[PDB]
RNA sequence: CGAUGUCGGCUCGUCGCAUCCUGGGGCUGAAGAAGGUCCCAAGGGUUGGGCUGUUCGCCCAUUAAAGCGGCACGCGAGCUGGGUUCAGAACGUCGUGAGACAGUUCGGUCUCUAUCCGCCACGGGCGCAGGAGGCUUGAGGGGGGCUCUUCCUAGUACGAGAGGACCGGAAGGGACGCACCUCUGGUUUCCCAGCUGUCCCUCCAGGGGCAUAAGCUGGGUAGCCAUGUGCGGAAGGGAUAACCGCUGAAAGCAUCUAAGCGGGAAGCCCGCCCCAAGAUGAGGCCUCCCACGGCAGCCGGUAAGGACCCGGGAAGACCACCCGGUGGAUGGGCCGGGGGUGUAAGCGCCGCGAGGCGUUGAGCCGACCGGUCCCAAUCGUCCGAGGUCU
RNA sequence: GAAUGCCGGCAUGAGUAACGAUAAAGAGGGUGAGAAUCCCUCUCGCCGUAAGCCCAAGGGUUCCUACGCAAUGGUCGUCAG
């Protein structure tokens, strides 16, 4: 038997395809359904991703955002069936995989170490004329 | 009862209604009925079960005599499910529909020579304070001169684990048939591809 | 516990582990032969081994990469001039572990010869 | 700790008890195809330099 | 050595 | 004295094994209005327990007494 | 994860700005408080003249912790302090705003008008 | 008295029951709710802080509750040493003085090696009348045993109101236990990268050592883990305690009792989980070998089998256990995938330059999931029945 | 037959603790009856206000060369104060 065969056989019929590709430091938009009291709704959360730690169709990523005031992050399965979409706002480019130090930079500075990845910046809009 | 022998596969989690469900995956049948225990016969009843067929170059003549009175391949496990009579003369995942309550069976990680600390949780020692070599240590194992002896039974390190245990009453989340696959939402004892037995469960 | 842990610690820290692989390549790689200790013989085939398959690769980023253990430009000319076309065709196992029958006097230890295979 | 210390003299028997594990096993030999000279298995001949059919050292 | 004083 | 508690317990300072093993401290409390009083002026817990509950006694009269007076 | 000594800011409008928790109220002995739950605190650092001063002993409930939250879809929250609301006996807020995002958890534990007050819930 | 180490704390508990809680009750000056009092009951539970060396006690905030005692006031060959309990010093006090103090004050050496019993783990031997490979019965042990809130019933019964049930039914907790690593969060001694100083290779470039037993720093797989996840306490059957009865004499009445029967506890037996046939009372079942040769014994060579040796293992201190040994995927290499790091070297281009851009998610790359006989588990050896009597 | 007697011998603890700084080793070649431990070469590591060098005190042949290995050397020894 081939035991990791069979985990990702069991794993199959919840893997998604429809997300974007992204990198830590992408500042990114995740819509994301919630229920709330009786109904659900679908609430956004944008911010920069400062962690993919991948394991396959277990691989989940950390977004971070200051909301009114207060630092908040948020981490999301990345096949999550509850993220209806995922939004890139904007290309960051990052010398490292984790951004933690991000959160005890401020404003200025973190706009100084993420800066526009103009390459990927340009890949994407290079694609969508795809009409 | 219902049982079956099985494989513990590895974890990984699903979603169901919104909800991420922790699984593990087993890899339970087929499983070849090879003896039915009877009240006549052994005094009680049970089903030994087969599982995993083996290098038949590797299996020597008393069991490759047990097998040909059955009929079966020759096989790497025997194990009794006990008072279990299966309908047929094989035992599948089908036994189960998702939903239903299970008992897992499997043989623990092993710690090997466990400290006290390990083993049965103990708070161990200060670690400043001028604790003396006894970080980790159990502290008194008994009274004085009455009792004068140490309790049967009392917590000591020694070996811990690679250990039959049964954790209970586990919820099976799916059936996949086609791969012989069993999803038990939560933890089971033992590494993955180890043994394990699935009882339908004892709790009501 | 040891659970799924791979890799002896041959009772010295990481350094001198370390240094200890390079050294027996070395001498490996200088002689085609050598005689050590059975845990140190199996140990190093995999050391070797991997330097020998940088060296079938030929490019100059490999012989920096096997640089960084070997050092010696000499050898590693040697390796990939020499020893590395014996084994364009062989996929891995490129070193052979076979154990001597007598043990060293002074402290029993069991001894056994690492080469380079034909 | 307060220096533990052997209560009673162990008596001859009792010593000579604790040593029925002490017996030596004898080593396992096995005959050389080549030369017919006992060795272990497993090894190198020491004798002739054979192993696997072909000689792998001098001796 | 404490004394039993 | 029904309405008196009396605790028992190791005093504090020199003794050596003595003071370390003897019950010889004494709180009377008067369990009414709260006010205690302790003593381990002697070995005794005997004559310890008499000095107490004289003094408390003598404490709660001059209470008394102060009352009586401000009316 | 809050506890006995933990400090917490205060994310309304009452006057207090630190609190030390001296208790947290679940039960026998929680070890632990988290999002939604009350605690018995001190009021260690307040502005002047609000409602409650420093050295009251209050309640509140934990709005935002540091530590972070885990829900049953996997996912998780985690905010940069941990923060409370001060509350009254009956659960409602003493102060008339509440300053900053909060747990969705308050909102299944029945902290409604907290929850209403808040300027984002997450 | 040729030494039985003395307070408190810490650790580890175990027992008692005169019971703090939880369970079951009778009486009540018991309307309800909440109490009081006594009876049964030791299964489980019995919080975190401030003060003080403290025990004790007070206080804060909670709790179902914050029980009381025994075990050399349990436990210093288990730890601590704040106190007590030597030698220094000082204050008060006493003494002419030297000195003295259940008076105070600051300080003041707590001993690596366990022989026997006991305890925790693990083997070796023999036994269990043939010799073997499996699978098991469970005598008898052990583990476990807590409890709260909210909601519905129902704002009903009860009560002037305030308040506010029984019974039954849901949901959610705390602490504890067992297992686990998918997720969360740790570690991850060399898996990747960045950085300084110095010395070296080989001058540039690119590298190596050392700065810890990782030089430092940012990260980090598998594993091992809790702060993370799953699950447990039962349900149910039986016999009871206090207590309440049915029927019922003695004793025309009465009586739970003398004959008989019922109900009745978190407790008792079983039930659940684990160990267990050295259970010498050594059990049961399925299967395999078979009357060998030589003077209830001996000795050889064998059978079924097993061991030795070897490659290994989420097994493990050794031992054991488990898997594999060329008819082979057991380890190592190699290959693919995962995963980590985060875009190698070299070259080209822009800049005076530090650098930047491109090639490029590149290069490197532990353990994870697989594939592949490239390397190594070569070749073998030794044990091992012939079955007591009735 | 005892004096924690005296002198000596021999047991037990026990194949147990330990083998004296965690600066660190690996291989190849030589010698020899015998080599992890001696010699040679290469690689590695450690000290470098020292763990290098020179005096004085103290020690008194421990210096050099050949020949040796019973004991001394905490193992071994062909080596050595
Ligand atoms: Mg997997
Ligand atoms: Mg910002
Ligand atoms: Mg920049
Ligand atoms: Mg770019
Ligand atoms: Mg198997
Ligand atoms: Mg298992
Ligand atoms: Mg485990
Ligand atoms: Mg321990
Ligand atoms: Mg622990
Ligand atoms: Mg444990
Ligand atoms: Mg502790
Ligand atoms: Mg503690
Ligand atoms: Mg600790
Ligand atoms: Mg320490
Ligand atoms: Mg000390
Ligand atoms: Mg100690
Ligand atoms: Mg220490
Ligand atoms: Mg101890
Ligand atoms: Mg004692
Ligand atoms: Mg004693
Ligand atoms: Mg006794
Ligand atoms: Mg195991
Ligand atoms: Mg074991
Ligand atoms: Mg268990
Ligand atoms: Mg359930
Ligand atoms: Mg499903
Ligand atoms: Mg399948
Ligand atoms: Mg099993
Ligand atoms: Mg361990
Ligand atoms: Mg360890
Ligand atoms: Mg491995
Ligand atoms: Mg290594
Ligand atoms: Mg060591
Ligand atoms: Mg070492
Ligand atoms: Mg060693
Ligand atoms: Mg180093
Ligand atoms: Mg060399
Ligand atoms: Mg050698
Ligand atoms: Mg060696
Ligand atoms: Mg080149
Ligand atoms: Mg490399
Ligand atoms: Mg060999
Ligand atoms: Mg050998
Ligand atoms: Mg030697
Ligand atoms: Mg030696
Ligand atoms: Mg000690
Ligand atoms: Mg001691
Ligand atoms: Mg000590
Ligand atoms: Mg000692
Ligand atoms: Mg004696
Ligand atoms: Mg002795
Ligand atoms: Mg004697
Ligand atoms: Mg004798
Ligand atoms: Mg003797
Ligand atoms: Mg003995
Ligand atoms: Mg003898
Ligand atoms: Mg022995
Ligand atoms: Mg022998
Ligand atoms: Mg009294
Ligand atoms: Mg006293
Ligand atoms: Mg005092
Ligand atoms: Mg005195
Ligand atoms: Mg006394
Ligand atoms: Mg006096
Ligand atoms: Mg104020
Ligand atoms: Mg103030
Ligand atoms: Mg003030
Ligand atoms: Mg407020
Ligand atoms: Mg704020
Ligand atoms: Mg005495
Ligand atoms: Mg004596
Ligand atoms: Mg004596
Ligand atoms: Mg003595
Ligand atoms: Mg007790
Ligand atoms: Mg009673
Ligand atoms: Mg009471
Ligand atoms: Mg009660
Ligand atoms: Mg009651
Ligand atoms: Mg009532
Ligand atoms: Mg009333
Ligand atoms: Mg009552
Ligand atoms: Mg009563
Ligand atoms: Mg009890
Ligand atoms: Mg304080
Ligand atoms: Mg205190
Ligand atoms: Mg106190
Ligand atoms: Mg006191
Ligand atoms: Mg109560
Ligand atoms: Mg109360
Ligand atoms: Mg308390
Ligand atoms: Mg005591
Ligand atoms: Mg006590
Ligand atoms: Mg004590
Ligand atoms: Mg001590
Ligand atoms: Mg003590
Ligand atoms: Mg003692
Ligand atoms: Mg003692
Ligand atoms: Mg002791
Ligand atoms: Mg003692
Ligand atoms: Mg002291
Ligand atoms: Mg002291
Ligand atoms: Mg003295
Ligand atoms: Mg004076
Ligand atoms: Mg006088
Ligand atoms: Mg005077
Ligand atoms: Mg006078
Ligand atoms: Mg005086
Ligand atoms: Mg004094
Ligand atoms: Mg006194
Ligand atoms: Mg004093
Ligand atoms: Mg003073
Ligand atoms: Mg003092
Ligand atoms: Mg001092
Ligand atoms: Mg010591
Ligand atoms: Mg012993
Ligand atoms: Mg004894
Ligand atoms: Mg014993
Ligand atoms: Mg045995
Ligand atoms: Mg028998
Ligand atoms: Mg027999
Ligand atoms: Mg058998
Ligand atoms: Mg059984
Ligand atoms: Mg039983
Ligand atoms: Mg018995
Ligand atoms: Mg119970
Ligand atoms: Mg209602
Ligand atoms: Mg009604
Ligand atoms: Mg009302
Ligand atoms: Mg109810
Ligand atoms: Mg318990
Ligand atoms: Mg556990
Ligand atoms: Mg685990
Ligand atoms: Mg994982
Ligand atoms: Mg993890
Ligand atoms: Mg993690
Ligand atoms: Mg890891
Ligand atoms: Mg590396
Ligand atoms: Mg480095
Ligand atoms: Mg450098
Ligand atoms: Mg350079
Ligand atoms: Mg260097
Ligand atoms: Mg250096
Ligand atoms: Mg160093
Ligand atoms: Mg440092
Ligand atoms: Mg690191
Ligand atoms: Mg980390
Ligand atoms: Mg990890
Ligand atoms: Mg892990
Ligand atoms: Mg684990
Ligand atoms: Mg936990
Ligand atoms: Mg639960
Ligand atoms: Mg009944
Ligand atoms: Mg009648
Ligand atoms: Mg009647
Ligand atoms: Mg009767
Ligand atoms: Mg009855
Ligand atoms: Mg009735
Ligand atoms: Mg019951
Ligand atoms: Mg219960
Ligand atoms: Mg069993
Ligand atoms: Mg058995
Ligand atoms: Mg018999
Ligand atoms: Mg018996
Ligand atoms: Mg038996
Ligand atoms: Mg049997
Ligand atoms: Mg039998
Ligand atoms: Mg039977
Ligand atoms: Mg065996
Ligand atoms: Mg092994
Ligand atoms: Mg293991
Ligand atoms: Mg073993
Ligand atoms: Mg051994
Ligand atoms: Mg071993
Ligand atoms: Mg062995
Ligand atoms: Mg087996
Ligand atoms: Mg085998
Ligand atoms: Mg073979
Ligand atoms: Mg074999
Ligand atoms: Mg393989
Ligand atoms: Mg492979
Ligand atoms: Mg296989
Ligand atoms: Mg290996
Ligand atoms: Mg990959
Ligand atoms: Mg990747
Ligand atoms: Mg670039
Ligand atoms: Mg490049
Ligand atoms: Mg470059
Ligand atoms: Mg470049
Ligand atoms: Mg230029
Ligand atoms: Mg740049
Ligand atoms: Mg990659
Ligand atoms: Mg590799
Ligand atoms: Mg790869
Ligand atoms: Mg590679
Ligand atoms: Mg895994
Ligand atoms: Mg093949
Ligand atoms: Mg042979
Ligand atoms: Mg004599
Ligand atoms: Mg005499
Ligand atoms: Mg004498
Ligand atoms: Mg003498
Ligand atoms: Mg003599
Ligand atoms: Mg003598
Ligand atoms: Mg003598
Ligand atoms: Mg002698
Ligand atoms: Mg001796
Ligand atoms: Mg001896
Ligand atoms: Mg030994
Ligand atoms: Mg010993
Ligand atoms: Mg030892
Ligand atoms: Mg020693
Ligand atoms: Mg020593
Ligand atoms: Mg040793
Ligand atoms: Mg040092
Ligand atoms: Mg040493
Ligand atoms: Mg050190
Ligand atoms: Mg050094
Ligand atoms: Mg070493
Ligand atoms: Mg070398
Ligand atoms: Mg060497
Ligand atoms: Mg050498
Ligand atoms: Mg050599
Ligand atoms: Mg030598
Ligand atoms: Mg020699
Ligand atoms: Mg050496
Ligand atoms: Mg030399
Ligand atoms: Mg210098
Ligand atoms: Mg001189
Ligand atoms: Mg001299
Ligand atoms: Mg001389
Ligand atoms: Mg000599
Ligand atoms: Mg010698
Ligand atoms: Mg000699
Ligand atoms: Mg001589
Ligand atoms: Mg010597
Ligand atoms: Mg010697
Ligand atoms: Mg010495
Ligand atoms: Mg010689
Ligand atoms: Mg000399
Ligand atoms: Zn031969």
């Amino acid at each position: 038997m081939n035991r990791g065969a069979l985990i990702k056989l069991v794993e199959s019929r919840y893997v998604r395809t429809d997300l974007p590709e992204f990198r830590p430091g992408d500042t990114v938009r995740v819509s994301y359904k919630v229920k709330e009291g009786n109904r659900t709704r679908i609430q956004d959360f944008e911010g920069i991703v400062i962690r993919i730690r991948r394991n396959g169709f277990n691989t989940t990523f950390t977004v971070r955002k200051v909301s009114y005031g207060v630092g908040v992050e948020r981490i999301f399965p990345l096949h999550s069936p509850l993220i209806q979409k995922i939004d890139i706002v904007q290309r960051g480019r990052a010398r490292r995989a984790k951004l933690y130090f991000i959160r005890n930079l401020s404003d200025r500075e973190i706009r100084r170490k993420l800066r526009a990845d103009r390459k990927r910046i340009d890949q994407d809009r290079a694609a969508e004329r795809a009409a | 009862m219902k049982g079956i022998l099985g494989v513990k596969v590895g974890m990984t989690r699903i979603f169901r209604d919104d909800r991420a469900v922790p699984v593990t995956v087993i890899l339970a049948g087929p499983c070849p009925v090879v003896q039915r225990r009877t009240p006549e016969k052994d005094g009680y009843t049970a089903v030994q079960l087969g599982f995993l067929p083996q290098n038949p170059k590797r299996v020597n003549r008393p069991l490759k005599g047990h097998f040909a009175k059955a009929g079966v391949e020759p096989v790497r496990i025997l194990r009794e499910i006990r008072d279990f009579n299966p309908e047929g003369d094989t035992v599948t995942v089908e036994i189960f529909k998702p939903g239903e309550r299970v008992d897992v069976t499997g043989t623990s990680k092993g710690r090997g020579f466990a400290g006290v600390m390990k083993r049965w949780n103990f708070a161990g020692g200060p670690d400043s304070h001028g604790a003396h070599k006894i970080h980790r240590h159990p502290g008194s194992i008994g009274n004085r001169k009455t009792p004068g002896r140490v309790y049967k039974g009392k917590k000591m390190a020694g070996h811990y684990g690679a250990e039959r245990v049964t954790v209970m009453n586990l919820e099976v989340v799916d059936v996949i048939p086609e791969e012989n696959l069993l999803l038990v939402k939560g933890a089971v004892p033992g590494p993955n591809g180890g043994l394990v037995i699935v009882r339908e469960t004892k709790k009501a | 516990m040891r659970h799924l842990k791979s890799g002896r610690k041959l009772n010295r820290h990481s350094s001198h582990r370390l240094a200890l692989y390079r050294n027996q390549a070395k001498s490996l790689l200088t002689h085609g032969r050598i005689t050590t200790t059975v845990p140190k013989a199996k140990e190093l085939r995999g050391f070797v081994d991997h330097l020998i398959h940088l060296a079938k690769r030929g490019d100059l980023h490999a012989r920096r990469l096997v640089l960084r253990d070997l050092q010696d430009v000499k050898l590693v000319r040697k390796l990939f001039d020499e020893i590395a076309p014996r084994y364009r065709d062989r996929q891995g196992g490129y070193t052979r572990v076979l154990k001597l029958a007598e043990r060293r006097r002074g402290d029993g230890a069991p001894l056994a010869l690492v080469e380079l295979v034909e | 700790a307060k220096h533990p210390v052997p209560k009673k003299k162990t008596s001859k028997a009792r010593r000579d008890a604790r040593r029925s594990h002490h017996a030596l096993t004898p080593p396992t030999l096995v005959p050389c195809p080549e030369c017919k000279a006992m060795k272990p298995p497993h090894t190198v001949c020491p004798e002739c330099g054979y192993y696997a059919g072909r000689k792998v050292l001098e001796v | 050595a404490a004394a039993k004083c | 004295m029904d309405e008196i508690r009396i605790d028992v317990m190791r005093a504090s300072g020199p003794g050596g094994d003595g003071v370390n093993t003897t019950d010889s401290a004494v709180r009377v409390v008067h369990l009414p209005t709260g006010i205690m009083v302790t003593c381990q002026d002697s070995r005794s817990q005997i004559k310890n327990r008499e000095k107490a509950l004289m003094i408390l006694r003598s404490r709660l009269l001059e209470m008394k007494r102060a009352e009586e007076a401000e009316r | 994860m809050i506890q006995p000594q933990t400090y917490l800011e205060v994310a309304d409008n009452t006057g207090a700005r630190k609190i030390m928790c001296i208790r947290v109220l679940k039960g026998s002995n929680a070890k632990y408080a988290t999002v939604g739950d009350v605690i018995v605190a001190s009021v260690k650092e307040a502005i002047p003249r609000g409602a409650v001063k420093e050295g009251d002993v209050v309640k509140a409930v934990v709005v935002r912790t540091k530590k972070e939250i885990k829900r049953p879809d996997g996912s998780a929250i985690r905010f940069d302090d941990n923060a409370a609301v001060i509350i009254n006996n009956q659960l409602e807020p003493r102060g008339t705003r509440v300053f900053g995002p909060v747990a969705r958890e308050l909102r299944e534990k029945g902290f409604m008008k907290i929850v209403s007050l808040a300027p984002e819930v997450l």
